[PDB]
């Protein structure tokens, strides 16, 4: 008695699931800006729910 | 109240020089920059250089590059504009401006909120 190869089940079908919203993110606002900010003094902003 | 007065305009023959400067008064002068804007007998100005407001940094248009140059004294609170070679087509009412203050958007927008008073300059023979 030998040992050949494995068996294994493939798959069949494709799920995705993601958290519907239409929130388009507010990139604009920060590229398009007409002043930036000095390096030593730089400008964070936080980013959620887009 | 802010004024500026200006003086040195007056009639010579082509091929001189000549040195004129308009004196501040009422006003920070060391902490605004200045502008030289000349205007034509009958038709609209047109901007002539630039200087900063420490002196180490300046500009000039293409067209009295290489004739015109200016120099800037922070104590004495006058700033000078001297024409090398000077030619017919700088028969005008030049002015000193002063730099605009606030401009608001952008960086690039540049205003002259005072001016002078003008000297008269003309050359013939
Ligand atoms: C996704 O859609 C379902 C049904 O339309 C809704 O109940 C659910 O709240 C949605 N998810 C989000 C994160 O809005
Ligand atoms: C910024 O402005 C440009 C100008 O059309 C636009 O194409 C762009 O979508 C805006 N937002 C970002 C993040 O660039």
């Amino acid at each position: 008695i030998y040992q050949t190869s494995n068996f294994r089940v493939q798959p069949t079908e494709s799920i995705v699931r993601f958290p519907n919203i239409t929130n388009l993110c507010p990139f604009g606002e920060v590229f398009n800006a007409t002043r930036f900010a000095s390096v030593y003094a730089w400008n964070r902003k936080r980013i959620s729910n887009c | 109240e802010v004024q500026l007065v200006e003086s040195g305009g007056g009639v010579v023959q082509p091929g001189r020089s000549l040195r004129l400067s308009c004196a501040a008064s009422g006003f920070k002068f060391s902490k605004f920059a200045m502008h030289w804007v000349r205007q034509a007998p009958g038709k609209g100005p047109e901007w002539v250089a630039v200087i900063s407001y420490d002196g180490n940094q300046y500009h000039s248009a293409d067209s009295v590059k290489g004739r015109f140059t200016i120099s800037r004294d922070n104590s004495f609170n006058t700033l000078y504009l001297q024409m090398n070679s000077l030619g017919p087509e700088d028969t005008a009412v030049y002015y000193c401006a002063r730099d605009g203050p606030d401009t608001s958007g952008y960086y690039a927008n540049i205003y002259f909120d005072f001016w002078g008073q003008g000297t008269l300059v003309t050359v013939s023979s």
